């Protein structure tokens, strides 16, 4: 599984 | 450029517009335009430049990554010759990828970053170079993947540098700062140490300066704080 | 055209892995490629062209209606005036459907209805004349409004014909046609009671055949059959 | 809400 990095707004 | 004739504001109601839509091309396209014009961007204008250019490249990523998967497939034992169009077509995506990282890239060079001089708004285009930077190294399998790797970590520090001086550690810019910086560290630099720790320390940083906080900015912080726990979990 | 240099073949497995990476206008593209071709198309290959554009397509219908409503609201009392740009924009991505319902409406023209001879292939394309010209209609104010509704109806009349004559009533594209011409028929043709009729009759001849079908048949039948049902309980 | 038309397989 892969790294969660910033979700758009 | 196509969007030289249309008005910054009408640029940006257009972007709105198309983000209601679903329409995150379009948005990108309006976007690029409103940048062009020349003047700096508000906070606001900066968080449809990067909704709309993620989803842009985060739907080339997505595709990406499956073409690479049945590429990879295709090139072992057992499994049957299926000529060129695999790798065909995943160069194909591969370099429509790049030409967006390169397309903001630009914007961010030309002239988004020198004419920025508050924290917030340097902070974010720095991170936001580092980002495509990181994009661009996802798929670089060549001489230049050290150096796409290390430019991707030049602008991550250097934001790093200036948030760490000039902003609270609960700023959301700062935290979605660290998480992506955490991120390059594990699934690019081969750091997952450094991954580790950064993350660490942003929410332990971040966890004491929340009782600072109106209930709206905790909501904000505490959503970044999350995906480092989360990032956490899955690290270890 | 751009895919006048790639092989059938080639684009035909390159339309599938456009399909895996959910890159639907690269799988249209490609699609269209193999059409302009010149040769008959597969029950599998009419899949893949119809499953690209109708991807496509659904995009741009979806906005359309987003931009619509919006614009609709301006239009009203109490609503500020906000200028050209919600119309401009609403334009602009109606022109673009439009322009991918001609391309379809094209392909079909030239030449793919006139040499399709068996009734799954003429039925068919014939269903999808009918479909494009039907999308068509959802965005027609004008003089044209009336004309394109009269081909619509037309098509799928010719569709309806041959597939009464030449297909069980339990084969999916028969089906597939009736409830798209029941649409039609509520929708776009002010025409509830011909919808309601047509979605009743359908199913209940589909139901009295179910019996001769295979485990496999049965499961693609009664998919079908379900959003006539679905359909009737929304218009009852 | 509008009426339902053919989906993709
Ligand atoms: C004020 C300003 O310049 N902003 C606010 C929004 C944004 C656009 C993208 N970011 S971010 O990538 O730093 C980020 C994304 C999501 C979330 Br929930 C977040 F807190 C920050 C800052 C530009
Ligand atoms: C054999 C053949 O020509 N086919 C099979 C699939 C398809 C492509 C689209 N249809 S359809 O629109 O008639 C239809 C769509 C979905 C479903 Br579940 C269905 F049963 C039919 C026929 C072309
Ligand atoms: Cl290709
Ligand atoms: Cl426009
Ligand atoms: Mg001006
Ligand atoms: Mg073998
Ligand atoms: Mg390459
Ligand atoms: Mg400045
Ligand atoms: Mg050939
Ligand atoms: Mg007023
Ligand atoms: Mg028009
Ligand atoms: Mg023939």
């Amino acid at each position: 599984q892969r790294s969660t990095s910033t979700p758009n707004v | 450029g196509a969007m030289g004739s249309m008005e910054r504001a009408s640029l940006i109601q257009k972007a709105k517009l198309a983000e209601q839509a679903e329409r995150y091309e379009d948005m990108a396209a309006f976007m690029k335009g409103a940048v062009e014009k020349g003047e700096e961007l508000s906070c606001e204008e900066r968080n449809l430049l990067s909704v709309a250019y993620k989803n842009v490249v985060g739907g080339q990523r997505a595709a990406w990554r499956v073409l690479s998967s049945i590429e990879q497939k295709s090139n072992e034992e057992g499994s049957e010759e299926k000529g060129p169009e695999v790798r065909e077509y995943r160069e194909k995506v591969e370099t429509e990828l790049q030409g967006v990282c390169d397309t903001v890239l630009g914007l961010l060079d030309s002239h988004l970053i020198k004419e920025a001089g508050d924290a917030e708004s340097r902070v974010f285009y720095l991170k936001m170079k580092g980002d495509y930077y990181r994009y661009l190294a996802e798929v670089a399998t060549g001489d230049d993947k050290k150096r796409i790797i290390d430019s991707a970590r030049s602008a991550y520090q250097e934001a790093m540098d200036i948030s760490k001086k000039e902003m609270p550690p609960t700023n959301p810019i700062r935290l979605g700062l660290a998480l992506n910086f955490s991120v390059f560290h594990y699934e690019i630099a081969n750091s997952p140490e450094e991954a580790i720790s950064l993350a660490k320390t942003t929410f332990d940083e971040a966890m004491a300066d929340l009782h600072t906080l109106s209930e709206d900015s905790y909501k904000d912080s505490t959503l970044i704080m999350q995906l480092l726990r989360d990032n956490l979990t899955l690290w270890t």
